[PDB]
């Protein structure tokens, strides 16, 4: 192949203009590497100005850039290393591992801007993945290839919930995971990496469960925009190589969309006055099109959107439930009661929770559980106000069954064995349904309420009941 | 300098709002394409780069930390604007 | 006499409720006023960077 | 009709604001610098000749009946605001009375005419 090269003509802040020769002009969304003393810098093309010049956006700071600097063309989009060697490694937007653990020994480099699948290949089949935690897989079951998400605050256990989700997917589905760092605070990123290491799920000398792609937002906006793209590429390569229902973890859609809007603003686009963002339509749509279900595997993105003080400003974070197929809210109220999974069963709804989607018995159990919880809170109001006496025997039955269900929602996490020392368990979807329905009819009413606490599965419920009746009672 | 030397330092980025407007003036006067609220899209880039300098390093780097306390002089209590 | 006392006590309560309504209406409408007057600044910003 | 025929013309111009809207339409692509809130700079002048071509002369009369679509019910918008000053009889159809039940909606205050004399 001919040695394609260019010359830098303009550096519009992050934007860099490079002049190529005839037929040597690369297309847009094409990486352009420049050798720099502080490492390696590449630039993707977004606009063709003309006269053999292409406008590009840098993935890192353009410090020390000089006109006439040689620009090498990779040949296609920003290729990033892919494979099992990327698991448990901090890899930036460009692809160079920034974990200070050495180079990534990956045999393949799939371009980030891969061709999205066709409409005829868009599988509309709706089936529910088994996660490993009863509350999520029953109350708000996760759609396969859809757009599910986490909406929790700080200190409620969102990060540890991510850890449990990725561990359970690695052990139950046998599929790896990816977490993206678009618009990340480097402090919370370092804290998340430390927790990831200390949970013993990414064995540095052994097997790693999450390919933690990570891009700092102190970098120019293009890096934030394309870190989601390279995380998508890693997830897609895992899906298309291994028969795994891998799950993808976007740390925030809002950060990606704001990065895209400022990328457009630099490129020459503009939003509407007084504040409104319609520009994201191309990038947001392409990102959605990169998360579908294929014949061999699937990718289930998680939209772990942090609550912005109960005020979603940009249109994409505004009313996320339109894009959401299974909402998983992590409220502080449930964690105040001591239930380790912060999933609020009442507010955690799923669009796939239907009779013809998850199952007749699954839908019946979920609906009965939701109704029992609603009656539980409604009668809890009068229990707190007028006392427990002002309550009927049928109301007593409903309250006790729903309380047993709520205390049953607390189940161990396999990643919390160092955080609080609990024997983490991986429940089964059939076992989850069986245990929940068994609690539902009331055949386990004689079981003590403390037995329902801190257990997973009805067998563990009776085990804890007999332990309590053998040690304390 | 103090952070990398093992010492603890505190940076208080007083009135970064006029920093944002000054960079907006520089960009608009430099043929840069205007963005939201006429601010260039890279003011977020600038603020991220500036506020990520202040951080707590590990004990390998002498355990030095830099603490950031910026202020934003918003008007009317509307922090819903683009720069706040 | 007691009816007059209760009537003026309820008058004080009702005018306190009206005062609270005026206060929260004024708070929300002052937030709206600040938003609108800042929107004037956004409009002048956009027409200056478009026209000039 | 007014001059040659010498008859009282009942001109019923419908949505005259569309004239200024089309002026702003062509102005954006004509290279004109946009006026306030994006209207055409020559709005006042062109609508001035258009409206002043309607008047009561010695030959006859043209009783122009114009309906102005105010954008966003904002009477401070330049086109309706200047049409207010460039017109004798004003009949404001406020939405606040239209949805109140009196759909005639003629706001009884800003609807003013020069005939209000003893």
């Amino acid at each position: 192949s001919t040695p394609i090269t260019g010359k830098v003509t303009a550096v519009i802040g992050a934007i860099v203009d490079v002049h190529f020769e005839q037929s040597e002009l690369p297309a847009i969304l094409n990486a352009l590497e420049i050798k720099t003393p502080q490492g390696k810098l590449v630039l993707e093309v977004a606009q063709h100005l003309g006269e053999n010049t292409v406008r590009t956006i840098a993935m890192d700071g353009t410090e020390g850039l000089v006109r006439g600097e040689k620009v090498l063309d990779t040949g296609g989009p920003i290729s990033v290393p892919v494979g099992r060697e990327t698991l448990g490694r901090i890899i930036n937007v460009i692809g160079e591992p920034i974990d200070e653990r050495g180079p990534i020994k990956s045999k393949l480099r799939k371009p980030i801007h891969a061709d999205p699948p066709s409409f005829a290949e868009q599988s509309t089949s709706a089936e529910i993945l088994e996660t490993g935690i009863k509350v999520v897989d029953l109350l708000a079951p996760y759609a396969r290839g859809g757009k599910i998400g986490l909406f929790g605050g700080a200190g409620v256990g969102k990060t540890v919930f991510i850890q449990e989700l990725i561990n359970n997917i690695a052990k139950a589905h046998g599929g790896f995971s990816v977490f993206t760092g678009v618009g990340e605070r480097t402090r919370e990123g370092n804290d998340l990496y430390r927790e990831m290491k200390e949970t013993g799920v990414i064995n540095l000398e052994g097997e790693s469960k999450v390919a933690l792609v990570f891009g700092q937002m102190n970098e120019p906006p293009g890096a934030r925009a394309r870190v989601a793209l390279t995380g998508l590429t890693i997830a897609e390569y895992f899906r298309d190589e291994e028969g795994q229902d891998v799950l993808l973890f976007i740390d925030n859609i809002f950060r990606f969309t704001q990065a895209g809007s400022e990328v457009s603003a630099l490129l020459g686009r503009i939003p509407s006055a007084v504040g409104y963002q319609p520009t994201l339509a191309t990038d947001m749509g392409l990102l959605q099109e990169r998360i579908t279900t294929t014949k061999k595997g699937s990718v289930t993105s998680v939209q772990a959107v942090y609550v912005p003080a109960d005020d979603l400003t940009d249109p994409a974070p505004a009313t996320t439930f339109a894009h959401l197929d299974a909402t998983t809210v992590l409220s502080r109220g449930i964690s105040e009661l001591g239930i380790y999974p912060a999933v609020d069963p009442l507010d955690s709804k799923s669009r796939l929770l239907d009779a013809a989607v998850v199952g007749q018995e699954h839908y019946d159990v979920a609906s009965k559980v939701q109704e029992t919880l609603q009656t539980y809170k409604s009668l809890q109001d009068i229990i707190a106000i007028l006392g427990m006496d002002e309550l009927s025997e049928q109301d007593k039955l409903t309250v006790e069954r729903a309380r047993k269900i709520q205390r049953f929602l607390s189940q161990p996490f396999a990643v919390a064995e160092v955080f609080t020392g609990i024997p983490g368990k991986l429940v089964r979807l059939k076992d989850t349904v069986a245990s929940f329905k068994a609690v539902l009819e009331g055949k386990y009413d004689n079981i003590p309420e403390h037995a329902f606490y801190m257990v997973g599965g009805i067998e563990d419920v009776v085990a804890k009941a007999e332990k309590l009746a053998a040690e304390a009672n | 300098w103090f952070r990398d030397n093992g010492k603890h330092a505190l940076i208080v980025y007083d009135d970064l709002s006029k920093q944002a407007v000054a960079y907006r003036q520089l960009s608009l006067l430099l043929r840069r394409p205007p963005g939201r609220e006429a601010y260039p899209g890279d003011v977020f880039y600038l603020h991220s780069r500036l506020l990520e300098r202040a951080a707590k390093l590990s004990e390998k780097e002498g355990s030095g930390s830099l603490t950031a306390l910026p202020v934003i002089e918003t008007q009317g209590g509307d922090v819903s604007a683009y720069i706040p | 006499a007691q009816g007059y006392a209760a009537e003026i006590s309820a008058r004080r309560n009702a005018m306190d409720n009206a005062s609270k309504n005026a206060g929260d209406m004024i708070n929300r409408y002052s937030i709206l006023y600040n938003r609108t007057r800042q929107a004037v600044i956004t409009n002048e910003l956009v027409d200056i960077i478009t026209g000039a």
